[PDB]
Order: structure tokens, then C-alpha cells, then sequence
């Protein structure tokens, strides 16, 4: 009952962030990805594995298949840096991701 | 030879409406319900529980949008001289057309089966005191719900209040709106530009010479207030008097006062605008 | 002169007419389970 | 639906804490609410849900027996309790609108602003 | 689970109707009929003969009167890999409008 | 003067004004098979 | 297969008669009480063990139970002086009550 996140991913301004969250059989449940900056409440960014919130941009991008979940950050702004969490329901609870760190150099 | 073939219509659970068919897309393959008050569950192709997808129903004219995980029957390999069980379970979602009428206290869906509950009961502002004839755990009002198209897979980004009510035979889900400003008592039925109200023998007839019509009404008005569920009349009726008068007399005449409203013989609700000349 | 509504037959007497009505029909039968059944009831021994 | 939470609160360990949340544009008992923590630059951490529609709740394994949640649907609101702190329970505390009695699979789209709590 | 349910009506003698229904107020436990040609016998609860009382059922809005005596459907005790079939017989009693042309 | 065709409820009115309607309803049931199952299909083993 | 009664019953004018029927099973059977004053046929006073037909006054009242069916008389005038049987039908024909002489002192 736990995820796998990257600690902290790096990614260039003009390039593309990849967030990976592992577990077991992750490919049969929801995964939401929620975005937070420093002193603010987490803020919706995926939900169901590939839909986008009212207001979020295109950039953002969700995938869900096996034992792997990924958020794709396409043309990665200044913006972006931030914290990443993924989050399923597993069993009675919601199980929160690590966190991954976003630095955009 | 087929010795029997038992055919139930069992409903989608709750949690698996929400988190199965609404999340991923998928339904399970297993059939779990309350039965003739015993918990009855039935396997399909008596194999362990899986998802199946949901794909679209063969298409057929003049009908609504369906989706089904199954399209074959399973019956049982053969097996020589012996009575044999086969179990089959198809998880079917159908777009229907419900329809209600006053005093709006249940619904019939288009395939005939009546819901005994009023489209308007819910949870907030008022919607607790409407009928409903179920226990209070077959009911259940999702708010943020995010419904997900079953053809294009497009989750919907505006949440919704969603009513889902689980009946023996089947789960109907349907978007919460606010009683009063959906249903009326009262159509708009003529636009008239040119009624002449004519008051004689203690009486007022408005006539038209468009429609040819002359309707005869009370001196005193009709109290807006005593009309069920009148919350049309007065908004149709600005609406269309501030078209017409745009329309036609916006730049020779004038409205003198608010719209009244009348009572004319037969039933009829008059709103009247009365204008005056430039003159 | 004054003419009062007049009419051979109302809407509701040509839907009275009919000696069979589909909607009321089913909607008595379709109660059959909520009045002469315990819908709720699940019984385990 | 906006939630707004209560001030921060200053405690010492071994004291209890209640944190209120309140709804407002909506009914309340037509979603679930979520309780979550967050350690001072840790991730976030799950505590717990409640329905409050039916009371019912539902708690982490890590925070049984130790948190009580309630409500008060008259004035709209939800309270979750926390007891027997210590020096790890100052985090920043949030209520949200997420799984539970209203599906195991749902978001936690909307957020309140969060509590700042410190023994 | 189901793998059948028989569900049919049965008509009340003139002899119960008379005797048991208007006179006592109760109805038998037994449907003893004729279907398919066939003289056809259910026991409710898979029991001896009982009368039991005409209950009036649950209020619905805008319908007639009605009575009946089971509110409960019999199912089978569980035996573990076994088909088993359980009987429920109620008696129901419903004043109706009849319309003729 | 010139009088138009004028009524209060035309007929679809009054059709539409009932809540069930059986040949619609037939209409969709029947068509059960057609849409959500394979009726030329069949499985010999 | 047969239904016992007293062969007499004495009561005083202001109390109350009661006439008691005997059988085994009654209560599953519908005892009709009939009164009879000498050089009458029969008249019903109760039927259906609680029950009177119409021109009955409101003295009169049935019970059955068990394997007792009663007859209750309230306010006796002396007008009630009669023969009241019991009468059941029992498996193919009626059973009369032996009949009991109701007298007012």
C-alpha cells in the first residue's frame, strides 16, 4: 500500500518533464496528480489518469498502464517548479505519493 | 435442449457506477445483489471477477446512445446425459429520456419502468422534502461529480450534482436542478403585438386582430402568486414584451406602468403591457 | 353577445375513453414490489 | 464550494486539537470530506475521510485511535480532533472534498486554506 | 446464487375466498391449483397447512387497497454444493376498478 | 379580414401530454437484442 | 365432531347471560348463534362469531377462541327468554349446538 516517486527530476525550460509513480498494479486504479507550491494548499492538476481540470493547460498530460503512472510536463515554464504528488485509493485509504521535486533550470 | 433460462436485470452498485464505470470506463464482470431478500451473486462464463470494457451498442435507428461489455450468451460445454448451468452477465448502460409530470413526485424512463422517486429530491436547499418512496440507502447525491463520456472518453470539467438512485432492478443516475426554475403550470402560447383592451360592462376585452381572437377578463388582475410553480409567466412574459416593444413601438411608443396579468374565460393568462403614443 | 366555452368532449373524457390505459397500468404494477414485498430485507442463515 | 478553516494553534505535547472546517455554497452532506497533513518540508499525508451525510469515517492505520472526526451539519461544518500529540504533529493541516462514502476513486479538487498546528 | 425463480399466480377457490377469506379474515398457506393441466401444490416455507392473517400492505400514493399475508420471500438454507429450491406462497387480496365497454 | 389557423394544443400536443406511450415503448424494448447482444451468432463446441 | 352447551341458563333481569359453546377446534370454525322463541323458526343473532345482522340490537356479542365460542347478552330483558344454538359446519355437515334455554328471573 505505498508509491514509488523520483525524489527530485531536473528538466531544462525548453524540454519536457516526465514524473514516474510505481506500485503494485497501479494500472487498475485512478491516479491523481496534484501539483503544490511552497506555502499552498495542493492544487488538482490530473485526475482519472488523463483528464485535465477547468483552467489547466494543455501542457499537462497523464498516463496510467501496469505497474507505472506518468505525468508528462510539456514545454516545461519557470512556473513549473513545484511539488508532485500522485495519489490511488488502496484498500480504506488514499495512499500519497513521496513527492517529486520539479526544478527547472 | 435448453431445460430453463433465467433472466434478471440486477443494478450497478453505487461504488461500482463511480469507481468503476465512471472512472475507468469499465464495468466488473461479477453481478452482486439483493434478490427475492437474499444476496445473490453470479459470475460470468463462471470465471473470476475481471473489468471489461464498455464498447458502444450496435446502432439502431431512432435510439438513444447504449453500451454493453458482453455480446454472446454463455451456455455450458456439452457434456453427455447431464443437466448443466451456465452463467452469463452483460453490464448494459443506456441514455434514456425521463419524463415527469405534476405534481412532479416520480418519473417514468423511455423504457417504461416508473422510478418512484420526484426528479428534485436531493440534499440541499429544500430538495429533502420532495417524495420518495425508497429507503434513505438506495439514494445517493454525488456533488463534484466529474462525468466521463463513454464514447470519446472526455471527462467533463464542470462538476455536477448528481442523483443516483438504486431501484431492484436497475441504477438510474441523473443531473440535480433546482425544482422551481425548471417545471411550470403555464405555457407561452400567443405573442400578440397588438392587443386593444376595450373596458365595458364592468369587464376588459383584449382583442387581437392578428389571431382574430377576443378574450374577455375580470376588471380586477389575477395575483401572479396564486399560480403553482408560476415562476414562468413572469419571466417569459417580460421577455417577450421587451422583444416585441424593441421589435415594433420602440421609437413611437411608450410602456406605461409594469405588466399586468389577467384571467381570461377558458383559462387563459393574459400579460399585458399597456403603451402610449409619443402624443 | 357572449360566447362561453362550449365543447362536445373535453381532453379528459376522450382519455378516459380508452378502456385501457398503458401509463397507469404500469404504474400500478411496477408498485406491486414496493407494497406486497420487503425490498430492503436480506435474510441469512 | 469554498472550505474555510479555523486560525492556527499553538499546544503542548500531550494536549488535543481541533480543527474545524466549514462549507459554504453547498449542502455539505453531498460530498466526503478528507482530512490531510503536512510536515514542515515533508509530503503530504494522508489522515483521514469522513461521510458527512452518515457520520461515517474512515482512518488511516497510522492515526487509529488517535483522531476523532465529527460534524455539525446544522452549522455546516466538520471537525476533526487530534489526541495525545507529540513533537511530530506540527504540520499544516487541510480539509478537502475527496474519496470516501462518494466513491473510493474521487479528486480532492477543492482544498481548504490549512491550519498550522505546533506543540 | 439464483439459478431459477418460478413466479406464478395462482386464483383462490371459491371454497377459501368464502369460507377462509371473507368469513375468518385469513387465507391458506397452501396454493393448490390447476396449471399447464396439471394439479400444481405449493406450501409456503415448505411447511404443514396454516392460515394466516390478511395484513393490509404498504401505502403507495394513489393506489387501491390491498392485503396480503408474506411480506418476506423463503430461500433455501445454505448447504454447501447443492441446488435447492425454496417455496413462498402470499395471498393477496387487492380491490380493483374494472372498466367494461 | 383574414383569419389563420389557430388552436390551443395541436395533436402531437396531446399525444406528448401522456406520460408513457406503449409503441414507443415496444419500440425501444424490442430492439434489446438487435443493440446488446449477437443474435446470427452460433457457438457449437 | 359434536358441540356441547349447557341444557339451561338462569340470569336476573339487569345482569348479563352468557352461553358458552364447546368443540375441539372451534376457533378454526364460524359459529352462528340463531335464537328461537317457542312456535318460531330460528332467527340469526350472530354470525361469523362477531357479527350481527341488521335489526340485531347492540346487546348482543360473540366471541370465539380456542375451543369456546360465547354468546354475550347485556341488559336481558325478559324478551330474551329463548333456545340459542351454536351452529357450526364440520367436515361435510353443520353441527348444531345442543341448545340452551335462556330463562329471566
Amino acid at each position: 500500500a505505498g508509491l514509488t516517486q523520483p525524489p527530485s527530476v531536473s528538466v531544462a525550460p525548453g524540454k519536457t518533464a516526465r514524473i514516474s509513480c510505481g506500485g503494485n498494479n497501479i494500472g487498475s486504479k485512478s491516479v491523481h496528480w496534484y501539483q503544490q507550491k511552497p506555502g499552498q494548499a495542493p492544487v488538482l492538476v490530473i485526475y482519472y489518469d488523463s483528464d485535465r481540470p477547468s483552467g489547466i493547460p494543455e501542457r499537462f498530460s497523464g498516463s496510467n498502464s501496469g505497474n507505472t503512472a506518468t505525468l508528462t510536463i510539456s514545454r516545461v515554464e519557470a512556473g513549473d517548479e513545484a511539488d508532485y504528488y500522485c495519489q490511488v485509493w488502496d484498500s480504506g485509504s488514499v495512499v500519497f505519493g513521496g513527492g517529486t521535486k520539479l526544478t527547472v533550470l | 435442449q435448453f431445460m430453463g433460462i433465467f433472466e434478471d436485470r440486477a443494478p450497478v452498485p453505487f461504488e461500482e457506477v463511480i469507481d468503476k464505470i465512471n472512472a475507468k470506463g469499465v464495468c466488473r464482470s461479477t453481478a452482486k445483489y439483493v434478490r427475492n431478500n437474499m444476496e445473490t451473486t453470479a459470475f460470468h462464463r463462471d470465471d473470476h471477477e475481471t473489468d471489461m470494457e464498455l464498447k458502444p451498442a450496435k446502432v439502431a435507428t431512432r435510439t438513444s446512445r447504449g453500451w454493453h461489455t458482453t455480446d454472446l450468451k454463455y451456455n455450458p460445454s456439452r457434456v453427455e446425459a447431464f443437466h448443466r448451468y451456465g452463467t452469463t452477465v452483460n453490464c448494459i448502460v443506456e441514455e434514456v429520456d425521463a419524463r415527469s409530470v405534476y405534481p412532479y413526485d416520480e418519473f417514468v424512463l423511455a423504457t417504461g419502468d416508473f422510478v418512484y422517486m420526484s426528479p428534485f429530491y436531493g440534499y440541499r436547499e429544500g430538495s429533502h422534502t420532495e417524495h420518495t418512496s425508497y429507503a434513505a440507502d438506495r439514494f445517493k447525491q454525488v456533488d463534484g461529480f466529474y462525468a466521463r463520456d463513454l464514447t470519446t472518453k472526455a471527462r467533463a470539467t464542470s462538476p455536477t450534482t448528481r442523483n443516483l438512485l438504486t431501484t431492484p432492478k436497475f441504477t438510474v443516475a441523473w443531473d440535480w436542478v433546482p425544482k422551481r426554475p425548471a417545471v411550470c403550470t403555464m405555457t407561452k402560447w400567443q405573442e400578440v403585438d397588438e392587443m386593444l383592451r376595450a373596458e365595458y360592462g364592468g369587464s376588459f376585452r383584449f382583442s387581437s386582430d392578428a389571431i382574430s381572437t377576443t378574450f374577455t377578463t375580470n376588471l380586477t388582475q389575477y395575483s401572479l402568486s396564486r399560480v403553482d410553480l408560476g415562476d414562468c409567466i413572469g419571466r417569459d412574459a417580460r421577455e417577450a414584451i421587451d422583444r416585441m416593444f424593441a421589435r415594433k413601438y420602440n421609437a413611437t411608443h411608450i410602456k406605461v406602468g409594469q405588466p399586468q396579468y389577467y384571467l381570461a374565460t377558458g383559462g387563459f393568462l393574459i400579460a399585458y403591457q399597456p403603451l402610449l403614443s409619443n402624443t | 353577445h357572449e360566447f362561453v366555452p362550449l365543447e362536445v368532449y373535453t381532453r379528459h373524457e376522450i382519455k378516459d375513453s380508452g378502456l385501457l390505459d398503458y401509463t397507469e397500468v404500469q404504474r400500478r404494477n411496477q408498485l406491486h414490489d414496493l407494497r406486497f414485498a420487503d425490498i430492503d430485507t436480506v435474510i441469512r442463515a | 464550494v469554498q472550505l474555510v478553516q479555523s486560525g492556527a494553534e499553538v499546544k503542548t505535547p500531550g494536549a488535543s486539537v481541533r480543527v474545524s472546517c466549514k462549507a459554504s455554497g453547498h449542502t455539505f452532506r453531498t460530498f466526503d470530506i478528507n482530512w490531510v497533513r503536512q510536515a514542515a518540508g515533508q509530503g503530504l499525508e494522508w489522515m483521514g475521510w469522513m461521510s458527512p451525510n452518515s457520520g461515517n469515517t474512515g482512518y488511516a492505520r497510522q492515526f487509529q485511535g488517535r483522531v476523532t472526526m465529527t460534524r455539525n451539519i446544522s452549522a455546516n461544518t466538520a471537525y476533526m480532533e487530534l489526541r495525545g500529540l507529540r513533537f511530530d504533529d506540527t504540520a499544516v493541516y487541510y480539509c478537502a472534498r475527496g474519496p470516501g462514502s462518494t466513491g473510493t476513486t474521487g479528486s480532492m479538487d477543492v482544498w481548504g486554506q490549512g491550519t498550522t498546528v505546533t506543540v
